This record gives C-alpha cells, structure tokens and sequence, in this order.
RNA sequence: CCCCAUGAAAAGGGAGUCUGGAACGAUCCCGGGAGACCGUACCUAGAACCGACACUGGUGCCCGGGUGAGAAGCCCAAG
RNA sequence: CAAAGCCACGAUAGGUCGCAGUGACCAGAGGGACCUGACUGUUUAAUAAAAACAUAGGUCCCCGCUAGCCCGAAAGGGUGUG
C-alpha cells in the first residue's frame, strides 16, 4: 500500500487541504480521495454524499492525519488528500 | 447532661440539610417500559457527589440525569432497554448479562433508579445467577440480590484515583464538605467536658470504660469500637 | 524539585512528593481520544476534559483522561 | 440609595461647556437574550436597554435568523 | 456532480432552501443559477460553490440558456411543483 | 489561570417555528388622549440612633496639591 | 524610526555647604544554646490566647438502602436531589 502511495507523491500530482479538494471535488475533477479516520464527521458524509455524484473511488484510511501526513511527509497532519494525476502509481482501482 | 453532638443532628435543623438547589438534580434512572435510544447532550459537575453526571435527551423527549460513566462523550448515543447490547454506557437489565460483566449503577427493583455502585471509582461484578435473581458483588466484597428486570449500566463511573491527591490543607477539607451536611471540622469527645460526652471529663485523658458494649446498649451510649470483630493493626 | 515547592517549605516534603508525582500527570501532555493529541486537553474538574480542537466533552478520571 | 450596584459610576465633564460637574447612575448592560442548548455565541440581533420597536433590525432575515446559527439547528425542519 | 441543468438548493441567503437551476460554470468557485418562478422567483444570480447542495434530479439544458426554455424544460420533465419536492 | 469550592431562581422581555381566523393594516411615522395609591421634612452621630445624659462605647456605608510607593506622617486646597 | 514640544524614569561628570545629608516625618536591635507546639487558624465578652481545640495523615469499627445512623407521642424526620 505505502509503496503505491510513495510513488504518487514522487511524481503524481496531489492536493492537500479539504477546502481545495472539496471545492474541486464537487466539480468532479479529481481522480480519487483518501481520508483518514480522523475527519470531522460533519464533512465525512458530504464527501460520501459527493462521492456518488460523479463516482470517484474513495479509500478509507484507518489512520489519522499524522500518519497520513507522516507518509505525506509534511510536518503537519493532512485530514484528506486530493488526486488529479495518478501518474504512474496503481492506486485508482482500489 | 446536654445531649451529644450526634444527638444534635437528630433535630433536622439547618445545620444538617443540604443546599441541593446548588445541585443539578435527582440522578436516578427515569422509568421506561420498553427499549429506547438516547444521546448525551451535556456533562455537569454536582457538588456533593464526588462524581460527574450527565444530561441526556430521550428520543421521546425527556430530561433526566444519571451518574457519568467512564469513556462517554457528548453526542454519543445510548440505547436503553432489553434489546440494547453490552456497550459502554448503555443501560440494560441483568437478565442479559454474562458472568464477570463490568457494570455500575445497578437497579435493585424495577423502576427504582439504582441504589448500588453509584459513587466514583467503583464497579459492579457478577458472581453467579440465582433461581430468580442475579448474584452481584459491590466493592465491599459483599453480595446483593436484585430482580431480573432490574436495570444497570455497563461501564465504570468516572472518578478513578480520586483520593490519591493529598488534601494537604484543612482548607481543602473545609471546602470539600462546604455543601455536604457533614459537621466540620469533626470534634473529638474525650477532651470535651463530661457534661456532654460519655467519655468526657478527667484531667488525665484516658479511656473511661472498655469501649466495646453489649448489643442491647441504649442509644446515646454506644461509642467508640461498636460491634468490632477484632482490633489491632494486623 | 520544581512544582513541589510552590508552597514553600511547608506541610512536609514526603507529602509534597506524593502531591508532586500525581500533579505532573495532569500536566503531562496527553492524547485526545477524539480529535487527536494535536491540541492539549485540560481538566476543568474531576472527569471533565476536552481539548480546544475537538470540542468534545467526555468523562475522564479524577486526574487523568 | 446605599452604595449599590444598580448604575455605572459616571460623571460629566468632557463634552461640556457650562461649568458644573456631578454624577449619574445607569443600569447595567444586557446581552443577547437567554436560554441554552447549543451554547453558541450568537450574533446579528439587537439588544439595547431600550427597544426602538425596530422589527427586523433586531433579527436576521435568515430562516431561523434570530434563533441561532447553522451549527446545531438542522434537527427541526 | 455539480453539472449544468441539475436542480439544487442553497444553504443560506434569503431563499435558504429554495432551488435554482445550474446554467453555466463561470469559474472554479462561482456558478450562475436562477430559480425563475419560485414563490419569490429569485432573479438570475451567481453563487459560491460552497453555497449549494445538489439534488438527485437533473434537467437537460444548453449552455446558460434563458427563462423560457427552463420554463418548458422542467415542465417537459414535469417537475414544476417538485421544486420543493426536489 | 485556578477548583475533591464550579459559583440562585422567578416573574418580565424578545425572537423563531406550525395551526386557525378575517381582510384590512402595522413592532413606521404623523396628530391626539390618559397614565392609580403610597414613600417623599430633617439627622447621621464627639449633641439629632442606641448605651438611663448634649456619653472619647458601638452601628454603618461610599468619595484635591505638594511632599511623598502610598488612603503612612506633615502642611495646605474645598468645606 | 528619527527630529520638535511635552512627560516620566535611570545613570555620569564637575563644583559646592554643614557636626549631621532616608537632615523632619516615616521608619527591624541583632546574634547564639535549649524545651514545647508542626505551621496560618480558633477560643474563657468583664481576671487567663496557650502546650487548650481543628487541621493535613495513618488506623479501626458499623452498614448493602425496607442498610447503617441517629430524633418525636405519631404521622414519620433528617445522613437522602446519596
């Protein structure tokens, strides 16, 4: 799993921050979004509600923003991740 | 002579009632007949309780208060009744419980509100199943019997490690009972005048009589070691 | 000995040491079970805790979450 | 009449061209009116120690505008 | 998704619950919409993207057309009173 | 920031939502009318209260300059 | 920022008077040995403030709520909104 992700950060385009991806996702212009378990529940439904409006695959992450951000490498946590380019990884099928 | 200090509390004067208006309310189980689901909306402190409480809204629109149970939060949902599972904070009946289950605030008879394991830090354990009722042990290692449909809550009431922190100061002790009707500070009697204490009087402060007395002893005279099984540090 | 002395030289060190050890656990940085250890939680009163991010009141122990 | 709380201890000498200095009492402040379920600090409603009979000015044009924000309110409609 | 001709609601504002029809996407954060003959008949007004909530019904309209065709397009779908049933 | 102290309740106001009613109709402004009854003097204390008194006792409460940390002491403003 | 007017504070040099330079006023004597009480606190109004009481703590006893504890004639009362 992590190897697949580590490839995306290497070259594939990524989006960090809910506001941008949530702005973007409603327009149906994202390859995929992965969310850690630590998302505030007020937004989780909206993602799930907006998930079916253009059928964008979503992976649920059991982790928090930290390990997601630790894998992301940013010192601070990331609640969600936005993708507009899979690049060369093999994640989208998930 | 003039009656005892314990005697004085028998009058039911001001010096012995509690200002429960400063308290949140009577926290006993509200009466329900079936199965219902509720959500926690608030937690407040209750002065003379030594344990936090919870305000919970009922799915049918009722307000009530129960001792707060460990690891439960605002907005979490609690189901109450027969169908409810074994989850922290859910209120169920003993008829569905397995052996060795950890619960608190056990109800004695159906619709009473719970009378045992309602303080802080304690818990209730199950030691068996009787012909018509259930075997329950409180922290005092004794056993009590309650009805089949008697209610209970799975979990532990908050307040663990309560007395580890030293009082360190009579001021703390003074504001620990500022609302509870305990007479504070407690005054010993052996130094008091004999006019108002059975063991009062005497220049050399000494025990006047063997403190142990027979069971038929009249009230106001039973003092000190009362019905002691044994003495000594060991 | 730090916090152990904030009352001066009173009441006995042995008492102070006991009051010492427990107190730090209250101020030792914890991990919010709801949002995360990101912010720090506070003990308003025995059993009362919430950090300033989750805004989730919950039941704690007398001095620990 | 005995030194009390009902009135902020004010005086008069700034905006003043005559020559005379004295004291006045005036009752305490209000806040946005009372009860509690969402404990949310409200906004956008007028609350003065007098009421100018301004109908909407004291209440937003939103659906529950005078009631509370959209933090704890989608349980009714 | 946010698509042209999908009937939708607005989280706030005077209408705050009335509907409008999506006509175009003027930018990544604003789109123009109009509830033409609501009980108030909200005039043609763009809005923030964080200000809408999509429904489960969509109507086929060309790029940013006028009131006459939506007047017919939705009644062609026969969703005239379903503005609130939306 | 502190709490094993968590720090009053009504009436009185204002708003929100749903039902019924009639079509006239105002929480707008403009003109008009009215708004019980009773408290209301004086003294607040080295002479107005109590202590048997025109009593160094108590019962109060609140509030300029300089010198000077200062409501300390001194002196002097208002009186 | 820095200049100007103000204003407070904190230092430097020099000269100079007297016995006296926190000039009045206001304003700790200090040190050592020992006993007792842990301390702040409280109380003999109008002969006594202390080592007398309370204290934080250790320790034991009673008791599973229709308990235990205590009060009244009785209804019952209060520790119990536990």
């Amino acid at each position: 799993f992590e190897g697949e992700l580590k490839t995306l950060l290497r070259s594939g385009k990524v989006i960090l921050g809910t506001r941008k991806t949530l702005k973007l996702l409603k327009t149906g212009k994202v390859k995929g979004v992965v969310v850690s378990s630590t998302l505030r529940q007020d937004l989780k439904d909206d993602i799930m509600t907006f998930s079916k409006f253009s059928d964008i695959p979503i992976y649920l992450y059991k982790g928090s923003g930290y390990e997601l951000g630790t894998l992301c490498g940013k010192p601070f946590m990331v609640s969600v991740i936005g993708i507009v380019d899979e690049g060369e990884s093999k994640i989208l099928e998930f | 002579g003039k009656k005892l200090l314990q005697q004085r509390a028998g009058r039911g004067g001001i010096n012995f009632r509690s200002p429960s208006w400063r308290r949140v309310g009577p926290a006993r189980y509200p009466n329900i007949e079936g199965d219902h689901k509720g959500k926690i909306i608030d937690i407040l402190h209750n002065p003379g309780v030594t344990a936090p409480v919870v305000k919970v809204k009922l799915d049918n629109g009722l307000q009530f208060y129960i001792p707060a149970v460990q690891g439960v939060a605002v907005g979490q949902e609690i189901s109450i009744g027969k169908n409810a599972t074994i989850s922290n904070g859910n209120i169920v009946e003993v008829g569905q419980l397995p052996e060795g289950t950890v619960i608190c605030n056990v109800e004695k008879l159906k619709g009473d509100g719970g009378k045992f394991a309602r303080a802080a830090g304690s818990y209730a354990v199950i030691s068996g199943k009787a012909g018509n009722k259930v075997l329950i042990k409180l922290s005092s290692e004794k056993i009590v019997e309650v009805s089949q449909n008697a209610r209970a809550t799975v979990g532990i009431i908050a307040g663990g490690g309560f007395v580890e922190k030293p009082l360190l100061k009579a001021g703390n002790n003074y504001w620990k009972y500022r609302v509870r009707a305990v007479k504070w500070p407690v005054v010993r009697g052996v130094a008091m005048n004999a006019v108002s204490h059975p063991h009062g009087g005497g220049l050399h402060q000494s025990v006047s009589r063997p403190s142990t007395v027979s069971r038929n002893a009249p009230p106001g005279r039973k003092v000190g070691h009362i019905a002691s099984r044994r003495t000594g540090r060991r | 000995t730090g916090i152990a002395g904030r009352f001066g030289a009173r009441y006995g060190s042995s008492t102070r040491k006991k009051w010492k050890e427990v107190m730090e656990r209250r101020y030792m940085p914890h991990q919010c079970p709801y949002c995360k250890t990101t912010g720090k939680v506070v003990r308003i009163a025995s059993g009362i805790w919430y950090c300033r991010k989750c805004e989730t009141k919950w039941a704690g122990l007398a001095y620990t979450p | 009449s005995p030194q009390q709380r009902s009135g902020s201890f004010r005086k008069v000498f700034v905006k003043l061209p005559s020559g005379k200095s004295t004291i006045h009492y005036e009752r305490r402040k209000d806040n946005i009116a009372r009860c509690g379920m969402c404990k949310k600090p409200l906004n956008g409603v007028k609350n003065n120690y007098t009421y100018k009979y301004s109908k909407t000015e004291k209440r937003p044009e939103r659906v529950y505008g005078g009631y509370l924000c959209h933090k704890c309110l989608e349980s009714l409609i | 998704a946010i698509e042209i001709g999908r009937i939708c609601v607005k989280t706030r504002g005077r209408e705050a619950g009335k509907k409008c029809v999506i006509v175009d996407i003027i930018d990544s954060n604003f789109v123009l919409v109009t509830g033409p003959k609501e009980i108030n008949g909200v005039k043609r007004r763009r809005v923030n993207i964080l200000h809408i909530e999509p429904t489960d019904k969509k109507v086929e309209i060309n790029k940013g057309a006028t009131d006459q065709e939506v007047k017919q397009a939705i009644e062609q779908s026969g969703l005239t009173d379903f503005i609130k049933e939306a």
